[PDB]
């Protein structure tokens, strides 16, 4: 039983302080969406050059939005697809844009009428398409925040989806995520995706700033359009999950010492393990409250994480054999 | 291919009114940001505002917000801008220029168009034929200069032989005096040229409607 | 309102020379920055966006970098074409002021001014003034010097000069010198002279005419 592993470190400097980040790889290289808001917002496709971010194209100028928008990211082999839609303030508009360099994106907008997550939260994303049956989508979810009473399975996670690309969101997709507690509410739900296999991460917990407790939730068909999604455990003592990503259809999964996340750790299969502890130079403490991985591909995975300025320390994880 | 061009520019008096368009070619007009800019006189670029397609979007530069208003007719292809209670400071060329596509920078300039602001009125300029000395010297080239006398406003075009004669040519800068500018200009052709073949100065005032050309001949008996 | 401070102003350099402008800015703003070029009598042209992407059909020779306060832009082999006036402008939020410009002018083998003196003209002299044109045509470098002779005195006022800026084509700088005076103070002298001083001669060029030749 082989176990190949190797870790290295780069930064990267921004002069952006984005208020949220979105990364995502297309060809080899790497690219950011970023948001500037603090009257002008920005919406930035920057990308990784050498040492330092550079921007590329500045989206939002295109608006006709009115303020912060909902952020939809989809990448094929083929070209990147990007809808900013407007959150509520009743049926959806975005923005769709399109690449096969993602240097030069390509403008539209859309209207989705009556849509299906009329009454559902939605946070921005980045995702790639699900196979189903030789038909590749997609997918626009939402949760519903916190249900106050009755027991009801239908639209807990509703998601609406598309398989022209971006262009028309027609068809439903129906999640049966068989849980409820009274006070628990469900926020930052995105769509992990490889091949055919959907899942979903998201925070549990009382309203919003006091979420502590990430769940992951594995997917299996019940219908072509129809999941039914059972909670997958991660739970490990003395330490708080964090992100969960896939290399050689094995889990890797990251974990904190605790909530003030002084370190991290990388775990293969529950197996192997990993411990990266920030170096810290500066008089704010260093830490890798925000890591996230970044896969490459089923070898290759990136850990990231920013700090005091725009200092986005990068792992390069290979793991194989 | 892009192209812009600027009009409605000229004299106003201080506190007055003058309106400005700027044309708009080649390009999807209702698909661009649009955006006006100006210099003045021996000085660097200032931006004045900017309009998004829909003219939902429009922004100024402070000291201009209640003076200058910008809008646009995307039926017309045409940018807009209303200005009002004018003072010197106004004095400047204007350019429109088209925002790129994804960045918030002038991708294309026009030439832009002239705007003056003075209690002075306007004035034709005189223009007076320059041949050589009367004891011409013939040498391997001969020069002719054209003088342009007490116009104002600016500004005023110059050209020789409507344009037919390019290298050799030198346009100064006018020249500023209580109220009335100055201009000249010099031309250098071969002596197997002139005074064999027929030399002349056009030039154009737009600001009284005047419009002088003057042929060169030697010095001497006519 | 943001400010942008360009260093330096003034820029005189031989080709095939490195150059670098840097621009400063009152506050961050991010990486939006743009660069653009100017030559004489030109509308300006775009060449830098986001402080360092070329516009499409920018020759490889411009490039520009810089975070956050300040930014650089940067010519590596900078060539007669390129006599221009530079300037940087902050897109990250309005108004999206300009910078203060920077002239780039080039240096060329020195050349002696090619004088021509000009009597007023048969069709001005019915409007009761004289006009004397000089004209010196092509020369480098920069500073050049004219007195006016008048019967061998020299002459104070009624001097207008004017000079182009750096040719293109040649690199070579001209000017323009004229005095005017009244038709009866034309009228009363005979030897009119055009001197010209320059570091191409120790000697000062000199060209001449009288009233009646
Ligand atoms: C300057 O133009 C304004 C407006 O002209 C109109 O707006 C332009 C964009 C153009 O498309 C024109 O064809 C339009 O008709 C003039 O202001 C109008 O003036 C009339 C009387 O002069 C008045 O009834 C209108 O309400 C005015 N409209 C506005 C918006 O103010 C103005 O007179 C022009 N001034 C000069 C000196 O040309």
């Amino acid at each position: 039983r082989h176990v190949f592993i190797r870790t290295e470190l780069s930064f990267i400097k921004n002069n952006v302080p984005c208020i949220r980040d979105m990364f995502f790889i297309y060809k080899r290289e790497l690219y950011n969406i970023c948001l500037d808001d603090l009257d002008e917002t920005h919406i930035y496709v920057q990308k990784k050059v050498k040492d330092s971010w550079i921007t590329l194209n500045d989206l939002f100028k295109e608006t006709d939005l009115t303020g912060r928008p909902h952020i939809f990211a989809y990448v094929d082999v083929e070209e990147i697809i990007i809808l900013l839609c407007e959150d509520e303030e009743k049926d959806m508009t975005c923005h769709r844009f399109y690449s096969n360099d993602g240097k030069e994106y390509n403008n539209s907008e859309i209207t989705i009428s009556d849509y299906i997550l009329k009454d559902k939260l939605l946070s921005s994303y980045v995702s790639l398409p699900l196979k189903i049956e030789n038909r590749e989508y997609f997918l626009i979810c939402g949760v519903s925040p916190y249900k106050f009473k009755d027991d009801n399975k239908k639209d807990d996670i509703l998601c609406m989806a598309s398989h022209d690309k971006g262009e028309t969101w027609g068809t439903k997709i129906v999640i049966k995520y068989d849980n409820y507690k009274l006070g628990v509410q469900y926020f930052f739900l995105r769509p992990y995706i490889s091949k055919n296999d959907l899942s979903f991460h998201f925070y549990v917990g009382d309203n919003i700033n006091n979420v502590k407790n990430v769940n992951f939730i594995e997917c299996t068909h019940e219908k072509d359009l129809e999941f039914v999604c059972s909670n997958r455990d991660f739970l490990k003592d003395n330490k708080v999950l964090q992100d969960v990503s896939t290399l050689n259809d094995e889990y890797i999964v990251s974990y904190g010492n605790d909530n003030n996340f002084a370190e991290c750790y990388i775990f293969f299969n529950n197996e192997n393990s990993i411990l990266i502890k920030p170096e810290k130079y500066g008089n704010t403490t260093a830490g890798c409250y925000g890591g996230t991985f970044v896969k490459i591909d089923e070898n290759r995975t990136l850990f990231i994480y920013s700090s005091s300025q725009g200092i986005y320390n990068i792992h390069t994880i290979y793991y194989a054999n | 291919n892009v192209n812009l061009l600027e009009s409605g520019g000229g004299l106003v008096q201080p506190g007055g009114s003058l309106n400005l368009s700027c044309a708009a070619s080649g390009f999807d007009f209702s698909r661009y940001w649009m955006s006006w800019a100006r210099q003045a006189p021996g000085k660097g670029q200032e931006w004045i505002g900017e309009i998004n397609p829909g003219s939902s979007t429009i922004k100024y530069t402070p000291s201009l917000k209640d003076k200058f208003i910008i809008s646009r007719d995307n039926a017309k292809n045409t940018l807009y801008l209303q200005m009002s209670k004018v003072s010197s400071e106004d004095t400047a060329l204007y350019y429109c220029a088209r925002y790129g596509s994804y960045v918030y920078a002038m991708d294309y300039w026009g030439p832009g168009t002239s705007v003056t602001v003075s209690s002075a009125k306007t004035t034709a300029p005189s223009v007076y034929p320059l041949a050589p000395v009367c004891g011409d010297t013939t040498g391997s080239s001969v020069t002719l200069g054209c003088l342009v006398k007490g116009y104002f406003p600016e500004p005023v075009t110059l050209t020789w032989n409507s344009g037919s004669l390019s290298s050799g040519v030198h346009t100064f800068p006018a020249v500023l005096q209580s109220d009335l500018y100055t201009l000249s200009s010099s031309v250098t052709v071969t002596s197997s040229t002139w005074p064999s073949q027929s030399i002349t100065c056009n030039v154009a005032h737009p600001a009284s409607s005047t419009k002088v050309d003057k042929k060169i001949e030697p010095r001497g008996p006519t | 309102s943001i400010v942008m401070t360009q260093t330096p102003k003034f820029l005189l350099v031989s080709a095939g020379d490195r150059i670098t402008i840097t621009c400063k800015a009152s506050q961050s703003v991010r990486n939006d920055v743009a660069w653009y070029q100017q030559k004489p009598g030109q509308s300006p042209k775009l060449l830098i966006y986001f402080a360092s992407n070329r516009y499409t059909g920018v020759p490889d020779r411009f490039t520009g970098s810089g975070s956050g306060t300040d930014f650089t832009f940067t010519i590596s082999t900078v060539q007669a074409e390129d006599l221009a006036v530079y300037f940087c402008q902050q897109g990250y939020t309005s108004p999206r002021t300009f910078g203060g410009g920077t002239k780039l002018e080039i240096k060329r083998a020195d050349a002696a001014p090619t004088v021509s003196i000009f009597p007023p003209s048969s069709e001005q002299l019915t409007s009761g003034g004289a006009s004397v044109v000089c004209f010196l045509n092509n020369f480098y470098p920069k500073d050049i010097n004219v007195k006016w002779k008048i019967d061998g005195s020299e002459r104070q006022n009624g001097v207008l000069n004017s000079w182009t800026d750096q040719d293109s084509k040649d690199s070579t700088y001209s000017m323009s010198s004229t005095l005017t005076l009244t038709k009866d103070e034309y009228e009363r002298h005979n030897s009119y002279t055009c001197e010209a001083t320059h570091k191409t001669s120790t000697s000062p060029i000199v060209k001449s005419f009288n009233r009646n030749e």
